[PDB]
């Protein structure tokens, strides 16, 4: 993995084109996330 | 040391997790190429992931970050889709779970939109789709996502397309 930018602990990817998209985030240390829920699902075919 | 505890659909915790899952679906610029064509999910199961060692690893780092950032971990709940979710729940996140070619460099990626993470369940760009039918839009095969507690600390803001 790369390092976080100096003086930072993560990167936030802010959408600048698609007005409906929410943010995405990157961490560079596996210790900064805990997998709290496992969700099992299907995608549903639109009616 | 991981155990998985089923949440009842009657549990308010199940309900708040399902609501975050369903309410953060959006349309994607690929027309559904990577993740499939859908507006909502059929939630089959929500399990709490319990591992004391991995939790303590998380809280140890969280405290280090908080102490570097005026006692503010900047903790979020975010989605993660990966072909290695079953490895992650047993062994924790580490460099093997990083997206080497991601647009913000080689790190571990999370999304506010569940549908964004759904694009990575079968690999980068949806890979070749589900193992059984080779269908990135498979409506039959069971998929899994993680809803994760993530320490952002001081986050570098990248404006991007
Ligand atoms: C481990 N791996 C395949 C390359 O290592 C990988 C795993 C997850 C993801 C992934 N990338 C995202 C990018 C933006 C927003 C969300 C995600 C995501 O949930 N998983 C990408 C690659
Ligand atoms: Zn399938």
């Amino acid at each position: 993995m790369a390092h976080s930018p100096p003086g930072h602990h993560s990167v936030t990817g802010r959408p600048s084109v698609n007005g409906l998209a929410l943010a995405e985030y990157v961490i560079y240390r596996g210790e900064q996330a805990y997998p709290e829920y496992l969700i099992t699902y299907q995608i549903m075919r639109p009616e | 040391g991981t155990i998985l505890i089923d949440l009842s659909p009657d549990d308010k915790e199940f309900q708040s997790v399902e609501e975050e899952m369903q309410s953060t679906v959006r349309e994607h610029r690929d027309g559904g190429h990577a993740g499939g064509i859908f507006n909502r999910y059929n939630i089959l199961k929500i399990q709490k992931v319990c591992n004391k060692k991995l939790w303590e690893r998380y809280t140890h780092r969280r405290k280090e970050v908080s102490e570097e950032n005026h006692n503010h971990a900047n903790e979020r709940m975010l989605f993660h889709g990966s072909p290695f979710v079953n490895a992650i729940i047993h062994k924790g996140f580490d460099e093997r779970h990083a997206y080497i070619g991601g647009m913000f460099g080689a790190g571990i990626y999370f999304a506010e939109n569940s549908s964004k993470s759904n694009q990575y369940v079968y690999g980068i760009g949806g890979g070749t789709g589900c193992p059984v039918h080779k269908d990135r839009s498979c409506y039959i095969c069971h998929r899994q996502l993680l809803f994760c507690r993530v320490t952002l600390g001081k986050s570098f803001l990248q404006f991007s397309a």
